[PDB]
C-alpha cells in the first residue's frame, strides 16, 4: 500500500495514487537530498483523460504502509505529446542547506554547537545532532553550510573513529 | 544521433545533481 | 523563528487514520405505504442490510437525469425500456446493465448479478443478488 | 540549447570549485599599536595578523646624531606613519592568519 | 552571425516568420518542459572589501516558490549595480520536429498554437537543424517561451487618420 | 500573456471564450427568376438554412477555373461530364466526387453524400443529403 | 590515440579558462610624479594606479633637527628615489585599476 | 556510490592539475650581503633572486 | 567496447566544438 | 538505466587511467 498526495497553492489537496503509473526513490551518501521521481497519465488527445494540473514548486507526500516517508519540493515537469504521460522530479528539503552561504570565525568551539549555530543562522529547525567532544578551529570565508558542517564533523571523525551523515 | 540523445541524458542528470548539491 | 517550505501549514500535514466504513445506519422505510416508520414518537432507525434495502429501493425508484439535485450518477434508466423501444435480447442486456451500473456506486456493496430473466405477457422478471461487506 | 555546449559550459564552471582568491582587502579599525582589520564581515585581532617588519620599524619616536663642537642634537622622525581608520590594505591568506603587505593610497 | 561574407550583430526575435505551427498541420512531435533549478529571486550587494550593504527580494517570483535562493554580486568604486537584472525566473521550453521552410534558424521568433485551449504563443530559436535524406526534408527547433500573443491586438494600434482629408 | 497552458492550464485561470462560428446570413436569392429579392424597397435577409441553400445553389452553378476573380478552389467541374466523354460508371463516380470536393470548403457544412445515381435517356439524377451544424 | 587520455587531456585543458593571472609586471615610462607603467601593450595613466604608501612618503626633500645650543641644522633627506625610465615593479589588479607594490632590482 | 556524483568529483580534481601556488614561503640562512633562502627543499642563490629595492 | 566507441565519438564532437568557439 | 550503466563504465575507466598515469 502506497500513497500519493499533492498541495497545491491555492488550498486544494489531492489523492492522486489511482493515476500514478511509475514511483522510484533513492539516495546518496555524498548528496543531503533525497529525491522522488514519478508518472501519472493525462491525454490531450482523449478528453476523458484530462487530469487536474500539479504546477511546479507544489508539495508532494509520500507514504508506505501509513507511514510518510518523503515530504519535498516539485522541481520539473515534462510532456510528450505521443504518450499520454506527463513526468514529475521531486526533491527533499535538504537541498536549502547548499544556497546558504557565510563567513565565520571559530576559536575552540565544540563541533555540535558548530553545527547548531549553522542551522540556526539560516533559520532551519533541527531535530537531533550527534554528540562530539571535540573542538575545532577554523576560518571559513565563502562556504556553504553543508561542506562547513561536514569539515567540522570529518575533523571530529578524525578522532572518534566514526562516520557522519546530514 | 545516439551520441546526442546520450549527452542530453548525461547533461540533464548531471545538472539535477548539481541543484541537489554534492559533496 | 524557523521557516516552513511547505505549501501551507504544519494542521494540513496531520492525517486521520484510516479506519473501516462506520457502520451503515439509515431511517426505517414502509414500502407497501411508502411512508417513513415513527417509532414512540420519533423516527426509528436501522442497521446494516436494512438500511441497505431501504437505499437500493429508493435508488432503484428514481430516474436518472430528471431531477436537478441529483449529479449524473444516481438513478436508473429503466423508463428507456417501457413499451418495447428494443428487441427482447438487447432490452435484456440493457436491464442488467443498467441494474448493475446503478447499484455498484454505494461503497458499502461489492458485486451485483442479475440472472433469471423471462419475458411473460407484459410483465419482465429478474432476480438480483447483492454482496456487501456484512 | 545543443548538448555540447552545455557540456562544455559544465566543465568550464566545475573547474573553478576548489579554486581560492589570490589577495584580500582590508579595512583597518584601529590604530597601529592595537591593530583591527576588517574583510568579508570578519574581524580580525592581533593573533590573526602577520605584519611587514618596516610597517613595525618606521614607528620609532625619536633618534640622535653623532657629537661634534661638544654638543649634539636630537632629530625626531618624520616617517612615523600610524594606520588611521578607514584605510586600505593588500593581505596574503597564510594558514589560518593573514599577512599584512603594504597600504594602498590613491596617488 | 556570419552571413556569407559578412559580420553582422542583430537583436534576437525582431524577425517573426510567416509559417505557424499546428498540431492537426505540419508537427511531428513536441515535449514541453519547465523547470525550476537556475531561479533567483533574493540579490545581495558586497562593497570592495566583501561586507554587505544592501538586499533586495522580488515578490513575483518568491510567490511562486516559496524558497529563497540568493545570489551574490559584487560592485567596485566606479560602478552601480542594478539589482532588478539578476533576478531569474522559471523556465519554460519546447523540443519540436516538423515540417518548414529554411527560413527557421537560430535568432528568429516563431508562433506554435495550442491544440487544447487554441491559444497561440510566441517562441525565440536557440537551435536549430536541417536535414535532407532520401527525398524528404525535417527540421528538427529548440524553442524558448517568451509570452502569449494577445487574442486580436494588445495595445489595439488604429491606423491615427484624421477625420477629413482636406 | 503570462500563463504556459501547453503542459496544463492554472486552476484560477478562465478560458476567455469558446469557439464559435456566427449565424450564417444572406440576402435572399428566387431560384425561378435569378434575382435577388426586394423587400419593402430594400434587400431581404434570410438566415440559416435558407442562406445555405443559396450559397449552394450559387456554388454549384458556377464552373471552375472559368473566372479569373475566383481562386482555384471555387467552382465544380460538371462541364467536363456532358456528351458522355468517360463511360457510364467513371461519369458516376467522377459526378459523386466532383460534387463532394465542392461542397465541402464551406465551414458550415459538415458531411456530403451522394446516394443514389440512375441514368434515363439523355438525363443523369442523384440524390445529395448534406449535413450542416444547424 | 586513446579516447579516455584525449577526454582527460580536454578536461585538464577546459578547466583553465577561467583562471586569470595572480600578478602583473610592468615597465614605467614616466618619473614617479607623472607616472606611466606599461604593460601587455597597455600604458596605465594615474587615473588607473593605486601605489604603496612609502612610496609617497619616501619623497619628501628636507626635514629639520631640534634646537641645541642655541642653533639648529638642516639635514637632506638621503632615502628619495624616483623610478628612472625602464624600471620593473611588481603589481596586482584590483577591479579596474592596478595596485603596485614593489620595484624589483636585481641585487 | 553514485556514478553521476563520481563523475562531478572526477572534474571537480581534475580541472585543478595545472594551477600553480600564487606565492612561496622562504627562510634565510645567510645575512643579507650573501643571501641564501630555502624553501620546499630548494636553496636559492644570489643568481636566482630578485629582491625589493 | 561500446564505451570506446561513444567516447570516441563525443570527443570528436567536443574538438569540433571547441574549433567553432564556444561562448 | 542506460545513461547509468554507461556512466558507470566511463568513470571505471576514468580511474583506471587516473592509476596508470597520463601525460
Amino acid at each position: 500500500m502506497i500513497k500519493i498526495w499533492v498541495h497545491i497553492k491555492n488550498g486544494s489537496i489531492y489523492d492522486i495514487t489511482d493515476i500514478v503509473d511509475k514511483v522510484s526513490w533513492s539516495g546518496d551518501y555524498k548528496s543531503p537530498s533525497r529525491t522522488l521521481e514519478f508518472s501519472i497519465i493525462q491525454s490531450s488527445f482523449d478528453n476523458v483523460f484530462q487530469q487536474i494540473d500539479i504546477p511546479i514548486a507544489s508539495t508532494v507526500c509520500f507514504y508506505v504502509d501509513e507511514k510518510e516517508l518523503f515530504r519535498g519540493m516539485i522541481i520539473n515537469r515534462s510532456k510528450d505529446s505521443s504518450s499520454n504521460e506527463i513526468s514529475f522530479v521531486s526533491k527533499d528539503m535538504g537541498f536549502l542547506l547548499t544556497q546558504s552561504e557565510v563567513s565565520y570565525n571559530f576559536k575552540d568551539k565544540l563541533v555540535e554547537d558548530i553545527a547548531k549555530q549553522v542551522f540556526a543562522e539560516n533559520r532551519l529547525s533541527v531535530g537531533i545532532i550527534a554528540k562530539t567532544n571535540v573542538k575545532y578551529t577554523k576560518m571559513f570565508i565563502g562556504v556553504n553550510g553543508y561542506d562547513t558542517i561536514m569539515s567540522a564533523y570529518t575533523e571530529a571523525s578524525k578522532k572518534t573513529k566514526k562516520k557522519y551523515m546530514i | 544521433a545516439d551520441i546526442e540523445k546520450i549527452t542530453s541524458k548525461l547533461v540533464a542528470s548531471i545538472q539535477l545533481a548539481q541543484l541537489g548539491g554534492v559533496l | 523563528s524557523t521557516i516552513f517550505p511547505f505549501i501551507g501549514v504544519p494542521e494540513d500535514y496531520i492525517l486521520p487514520k484510516t479506519e473501516e466504513l462506520p457502520i451503515f445506519r439509515e431511517v426505517a422505510w414502509d414500502f407497501e405505504k411508502d411512508e417513513p416508520i415513527l417509532e414512540k414518537g420519533d423516527f426509528k432507525i436501522i442497521e446494516k442490510k436494512e438500511a441497505l434495502k431501504v437505499w437500493i429501493y429508493k435508488c432503484i425508484k428514481t430516474n436518472r437525469y430528471e431531477h436537478e439535485i441529483y449529479s449524473l450518477e444516481y438513478g436508473t434508466e429503466l423508463s428507456e425500456l417501457i413499451g418495447q423501444k428494443y428487441t427482447k435480447g438487447l432490452t435484456e442486456s440493457e436491464a442488467s446493465r443498467f441494474i448493475k451500473e446503478a447499484l455498484l456506486i454505494n461503497p458499502y456493496i461489492l458485486e451485483v448479478n442479475v440472472k433469471s430473466a423471462n419475458f411473460n405477457r407484459d410483465i419482465l422478471s429478474a432476480n438480483v443478488k447483492v454482496s456487501t461487506i456484512y | 540549447a545543443n548538448p555540447i555546449n552545455e557540456f562544455i559550459g559544465i566543465i568550464r564552471e566545475e573547474g573553478k570549485y576548489h579554486n581560492q582568491p589570490s589577495f584580500f582587502i582590508g579595512k583597518i579599525k584601529s590604530k597601529l599599536p592595537d591593530l583591527k582589520i576588517e574583510t568579508n564581515n570578519i574581524i580580525l585581532e592581533k593573533e590573526d595578523i602577520l605584519i611587514d617588519s618596516w610597517m613595525i620599524d618606521r614607528q620609532l619616536e625619536t633618534f640622535d646624531t653623532e657629537t661634534n663642537q661638544e654638543h649634539q642634537h636630537e632629530v625626531k622622525n618624520p616617517f612615523i606613519d600610524n594606520f588611521e581608520s578607514g584605510d586600505m590594505v593588500i593581505m596574503f591568506r597564510i594558514g589560518e592568519k593573514f599577512a599584512v603587505v603594504s597600504k594602498l593610497v590613491s596617488l | 552571425e556570419a552571413n556569407l561574407d559578412k559580420f553582422n550583430v542583430i537583436e534576437k526575435g525582431t524577425v517573426t516568420l510567416s509559417v505557424m505551427f499546428e498540431e492537426g498541420f505540419n508537427i511531428i512531435n513536441t515535449t514541453f518542459s519547465e523547470s525550476m533549478e537556475n531561479v533567483k529571486n533574493k540579490v545581495i550587494v558586497v562593497d570592495q572589501y566583501g561586507s554587505k550593504i544592501s538586499e533586495k527580494i522580488d515578490n513575483e517570483i518568491f510567490k511562486e516558490v516559496n524558497v529563497i535562493m540568493q545570489k551574490v554580486i559584487q560592485q567596485q568604486e566606479n560602478q552601480d549595480v542594478d539589482i532588478d537584472s539578476e533576478f531569474n525566473g522559471i523556465e519554460k521550453s519546447c523540443s519540436l520536429k516538423g515540417y518548414g521552410d529554411v527560413s527557421c534558424i537560430t535568432g528568429r521568433g516563431v508562433k506554435v498554437k495550442d491544440s487544447y485551449t487554441k491559444l497561440v504563443g510566441l517562441f525565440y530559436i536557440d537551435t536549430d537543424k536541417h536535414t535532407w535524406q532520401n527525398g524528404e526534408y525535417q527540421i528538427e527547433l529548440e524553442l524558448n517561451f517568451q509570452n502569449l500573443m494577445d487574442e486580436k491586438s494588445a495595445g489595439q494600434d488604429e491606423p491615427k487618420e484624421e477625420s477629413n482629408l482636406g
